[PDB]
Order: structure tokens, then sequence, then C-alpha cells
């Protein structure tokens, strides 16, 4: 199957018609997406396979192929890109200066953008196009919206 | 059974559609992944 970097939909035929259940990021031939998207389940590429390697329910992150490639960070300053791969519709970068997950364990980037449950996976890119972390786990805030983490996993 | 697409390439796009704020919120991360507004 293609392993060309870049960005790609995560599709299933379980359902009625072809469903985008989320999305995922390419890159040195690992294939990078959240694992709630996936479940930790092997997926498909023409007909090549790509096996699970690495996965982590609580960071909700999988990698396939190979381990974790992705260690670039929001700076704290800069706005960022969320390159969204919504449902149905072609890729779209939508602009944005991230908010902040307070935790007990520490400050994590926010980014505060609403699109269907399917867009889970899409990559945060910094000024250099960089991938500083995938799109699609957090909170449901006080106006019933919602606001994402900045989900970025450890390269080693 | 689960497929890849390819969607587009990953590249920062100057001059688009910027929008949504930066709130600061105080949340926890629970054993199952899922974040929640600490009060
Ligand atoms: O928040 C989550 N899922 C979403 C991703 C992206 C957009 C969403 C819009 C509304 C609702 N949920 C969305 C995660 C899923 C798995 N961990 C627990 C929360």
């Amino acid at each position: 199957g293609e392993t060309t970097d870049g960005v790609y939909r995560v599709m299933t035929r379980r359902l009625l018609g072809s469903t985008q259940v989320g999305v995922g990021v390419m890159q040195e031939g690992v294939f990078h997406t959240m694992w709630h998207v996936t479940k930790g389940a092997a997926l498909r590429s023409g007909e090549g396979r790509l096996d699970p390697y690495w996965g982590d329910v609580k960071q909700d992150l999988v990698s396939y192929c190979g381990p974790w490639k992705l260690d670039a960070a929001w700076d704290g300053l800069s706005e960022v890109q969320l390159l969204a791969v919504p449902p149905g519709e072609r890729a779209k970068n939508i602009q944005t200066l991230p908010g902040i997950f307070k935790t007990k364990d520490g400050d994590i980037g926010a980014v505060a953008l609403d699109y269907p449950a399917g867009t889970s996976g899409s990559p945060i890119l910094d000024k250099c196009g960089r991938v500083i972390g995938l799109y699609g786990n957090g909170v449901v805030i006080k106006n019933g919206s919602y606001v994402s983490a900045i989900t970025q996993g450890k390269r080693e | 059974d689960m497929y890849i697409e390819r969607a587009g390439d990953i590249t920062w796009e100057k001059d688009a559609e910027v929008t949504g704020n930066s709130p600061r919120l105080d949340v926890a991360l629970d054993e199952s992944g899922d974040f929640s507004l600490v009060e």
C-alpha cells in the first residue's frame, strides 16, 4: 500500500456506505493516528496491510509499521494550523492560537475548533509544516462547543 | 475492516481562514484517556 508522506482519511464499510471514522499522518513509513479511531485494529492501503506497532489508550495515540515519528512541539506562543480533514469534504487549513489544558501533570496545547468526530486524527502544524500533534481528544465546555488537546507522542 | 485514502500534503498554507479562541481550561485526564473540566 501507499507509503507516501502526507495526511490520510481512515474509512470503514462495516456501517452503511463508506464512513470516515477518523484521519492520520503518514511520515517516514509510519502511519500515526488516535487510538479511539482504529481501536488498535489493522488497516488496509491498496491491498497492503498496516499492522499496529505501538499504542496507548491514555495518550490516545497509535502508530502503524514502526515507532512514533512526530517529535515537534507547540512553542507556547505562535499561532498554529489545524490541517482539518472532515468527512466528505476536502482538506481545509484553519489557523488558530491554541489555548491551554492545565492538568495536575502539566499544561498542554489546546485548539478550540468544532468539527465532526470523524475529523479525529487530523494534524496540527507549526510555521514550518511540522506536525505538533493530533486533533480530536478533549472536552465539551460551558458553551456546549468542543476544545481538543494538541496530542503529541514521544519519539525514541 | 478499515482502510486509508491520501487526503493531501501536510504544508503550512499562508492566508488560511483564521478563527477560534484560546481558552485556559482546568482539565483532568482519566485512565481511559478521557479529559474532563476540573472545577
Ligand atoms: O472529544 C472526543 N472526540 C471528538 C473529536 C473531535 C471532535 C469532536 C466533536 C464533538 C465531540 N467529540 C469530538 C474524544 C473521543 C475519545 N476520547 C474522549 C473524547
